[PDB]
């Protein structure tokens, strides 16, 4: 137990003895605990072992590495202590004296992660939790992120458990060992989206699948409109029938087109909205692509559409003869 | 104060090389490592690598050794990716992300993000798309709503910008994910508005193209 500590403390005196001796090494930051008086406080020099990599130049990979065997052997392996970092960064230098001067107080493979679930949907105000699987122990080296739209991912909440500025409040970040949980302490209209867990312990870093969420809400019966060719499409020899079903819940849906009272499946293009982020509604668009020959050989054109919201099919629908 | 700008040729042949550029502002690039991840359409994030403009020193993953390289110019403050011997499978988004330890912890792991760049490799041609109005079928009623929409009808490569009157119309707009079907892409969007605000007011759609710097604006007339 104090030969841990004793080999630790020699190879933080190693670390500081042979770092000092350019200011380009000077401008990284560091981060210290406020306290730190026990063994599961050295969770906090574990957590800052990245960039302690990182100004280690000119394989000394295998020094940090070694050095964190020791910590995880002496700060306790049964809980996860969450470390209570100062906002005063430090450089290498006075961390390496900090806890050099802790130890002589106290002393009196690419990495795999599974996410789940997949995809989920909960009610507003309901607590969610998303789970990330990790193969090794990596410690605090895991962030969470956002994604909507297919746009810019969002940090949320970066090394395990530290909410990212910006970030609202009802997102936070817990780890058990190798198990860590993702949580939203009731769910808002906004937090509709996609969530990725990312290890970012050692190259090459990995993401998770994702988790994909959606609100449940009250049903919402769509708006159906139809529209016809525009005259200025038809005059291209194209002739282009548009239905559109807007702000629906739930997402599950069916139409048909109907031409002349029978069903037409070839030329028909169908699209949905992601989940809308201030409603949770969905719309959806079905194209029916003709030719102005087959368009005009035919009169009625209806877009018929079940949805739970209506015992009998809604029905929209056109004569071509009178337009 | 920092953003990230990923640009890059839209649409390139398979077999080609590709080279993709992350231009920062906000800050020096020396201050970041920069990294590259890629999303294929309805896949989730892929780190590909990061460059360290610092010392030039790159990492890889697994699955992007021979085909990714990192390159880097410090007065340019731009990050480049080169991918080589592309196939298809590479058509996907591509942003770049920043780690920094010179700054708060908050501020250390992929705090910053491009808007991201997709890239199509195919061997099909740039098609300029066309754009036809949706108008209400019949006609107006005073005190109610309305919805107006477009096709964008037969283009390739993705992607394509819609709006409504340039911006002032963001609420009560829909724009559907585009479909691919024969080689070109086809999508709609829509807005609803109120009946006055229809006879009043117009209301345009500008869809823009810039893999074929097509620009088109088109008013919603009454039918």
């Amino acid at each position: 137990q104090q030969q841990h500590l004793e080999q630790l403390l020699m190879d933080l005196q190693e670390l500081l003895s042979r770092m000092e001796n350019l200011p380009r090494m000077l401008t990284f930051k560091f981060y210290l605990p406020k306290q730190a008086t026990e063994l599961k406080d050295l969770q906090c020099l574990e957590d800052e072992l990245g960039p302690l990599r990182h100004v280690l130049d000119l394989d000394a990979e295998n020094f940090i590495s070694n050095i964190r065997v020791t910590v995880v052997k002496l700060k306790g392996s049964d809980n996860t202590f969450e470390c209570q970092f100062d906002d005063e960064s430090a450089t290498v230098v006075d961390f390496l004296r900090r806890w050099i001067a802790f130890c002589q107080s106290i002393i009196s493979s690419d990495i795999q992660v599974t996410q789940s679930p997949a995809s989920l949907s909960a009610s507003l105000e309901e607590i969610v939790t998303i789970t990330c699987q990790a193969s090794q122990d990596i410690g605090n080296y895991l962030s969470w992120y956002q994604q909507k739209l297919g746009k810019s991912p969002q940090l949320l909440i970066h090394s395990a458990t530290s909410l990212a500025d910006g970030v609202p409040s009802r997102f936070s970040g817990s780890r058990s060992g190798t198990q860590y949980s993702l949580k939203i302490n009731r769910l808002q209209v906004e937090d509709t989206g996609i969530y990725y867990c990312l290890q970012h312990y050692s190259t090459p870093y990995t993401f998770g699948a994702g988790t994909k969420l959606e609100l449940k809400r009250a049903d919402a019966a769509p708006t159906v409109s139809i529209f016809p060719p525009s005259t200025e499409q038809l005059a291209t020899g194209g002739a282009s029938v548009v239905c559109l079903m807007n702000n629906f819940y739930p997402r599950d849906i069916s139409v048909k087109w109907k031409i002349d009272g029978t069903e037409r499946r070839d030329g028909v293009l169908d699209s949905v909205t992601d989940q809308d982020s201030k409603d949770s509604t969905y719309s959806m668009s079905s194209t029916l692509s003709l030719t102005k020959a087959d368009y005009e050989s035919h009169n009625l054109y209806t877009c018929e559409v079940v949805h739970k919201t209506s015992s009998s099919p809604v029905v929209k629908s056109f004569n071509r003869n009178e337009c | 104060e920092v953003q990230l700008q990923e640009s890059g040729a839209e649409l390139v042949r398979p077999g080609t090389s590709v080279k993709l550029s992350c231009k920062v502002s906000g800050d020096t690039i020396t201050a970041y490592y920069l990294h590259f991840v890629r999303q294929r359409p309805g896949q989730g994030l892929e780190w590909i690598g990061r460059i360290d403009p610092e010392d030039d020193s790159t990492k890889y993953a697994e699955n992007f050794k021979n085909k990714a390289t990192f390159t880097a110019d410090a007065s340019s403050n731009t990050a480049y990716l080169r991918l080589s011997s592309l196939t298809s499978e590479d058509t996907a988004t591509y942003f770049c992300t920043t780690v920094t330890f010179y700054y708060s912890r908050e501020l250390r792991w992929f705090a910053y993000w491009g808007q991201g760049t997709l890239v199509t490799v195919s061997s099909a041609e740039t098609t300029a798309p066309s754009v036809y109005p949706l108008a209400p079928g019949t006609a107006l009623k005073s005190n109610s709503m309305v919805t107006l929409g477009c096709l964008v009808k037969g283009y390739f490569p993705e992607p394509v910008t819609v709006t409504w009157n340039s911006g002032a119309l963001s609420s009560g707009v829909h724009t559907f994910p585009a479909v691919l079907q024969s080689g070109l892409y086809t999508l709609t969007s829509s807005v609803t508005v109120p009946s006055s605000t229809w006879s009043s007011q117009a209301v345009t759609c500008n869809v823009a193209h810039p893999a074929s710097s097509t620009k088109v604006d088109k008013k919603i007339v009454p039918r």
